């Protein structure tokens, strides 16, 4: 049978692992020489943009 | 927050 | 032992945060020196491809 | 009211969009000067390994 | 028409595929000339960080 | 859409 | 399968 | 664990 608990475990492990991994990739890419001196691709600036997008999507489902 | 920090 | 609402909160926060972070990574990568002149990897072109893929998967589950 | 249908729509949109975006990032990265000829990071070889990983975790839940 | 089993199949395929693909990208990026030298961005170190983040999020939902 | 825009 | 193809 | 290994 399809175990829902196990499914949830794998599901959550993947998405948390991927977000943490992608944060680090974002960090490395922000430092890439070809986008240096571009305020569009400064880590703090991108993090702000991202958090804003998350907020507006979360507020939609979770008041 | 710095490159590689979780956010 | 289990809270479905909290699970959904974390799940949604992760996938939205990852998509937003990945969009930025894609942006930086499309500007990478080793792919310029290869149009297959121009930002707009890739976004069009991606949206096409999303549409066909979404159409399958949502009219 | 929290709406499960809208939640599923957003959830699916994000993960499909992310997979597609990440496939393109993978493509660009596989062409990066600093790896080339390391059949470890050759695109086709990485795709093979990924698909194998997917199969074994899917098989656990979906025969 | 909406099928919960098919939804779960696609959802699981995406997140597993994405995690596996992201692991690879993280690997390539850790080797990038501009950080290969920063132990903040050494692969084993980042994986340790990531696993610790996963553990604390998982422990919240699963004893 | 420009590099770094959400889509 | 070539770089940038869906898989 | 080495670069490119699943974790």
């Amino acid at each position: 049978a399809f175990n829902q608990t196990e499914f949830n475990k794998l599901l959550l492990e993947c998405v948390v692992k991927t977000q943490s991994s992608v944060a680090k990739i974002l960090g490395i890419e922000s430092l890439s020489p070809h986008v240096s001196g571009n305020s569009k691709f400064e880590y703090a600036n991108m993090v702000e943009d991202i958090r804003e997008k998350v907020s507006s999507e979360m507020e939609r489902f979770f008041p | 927050v710095e490159p590689g920090d979780d956010f």
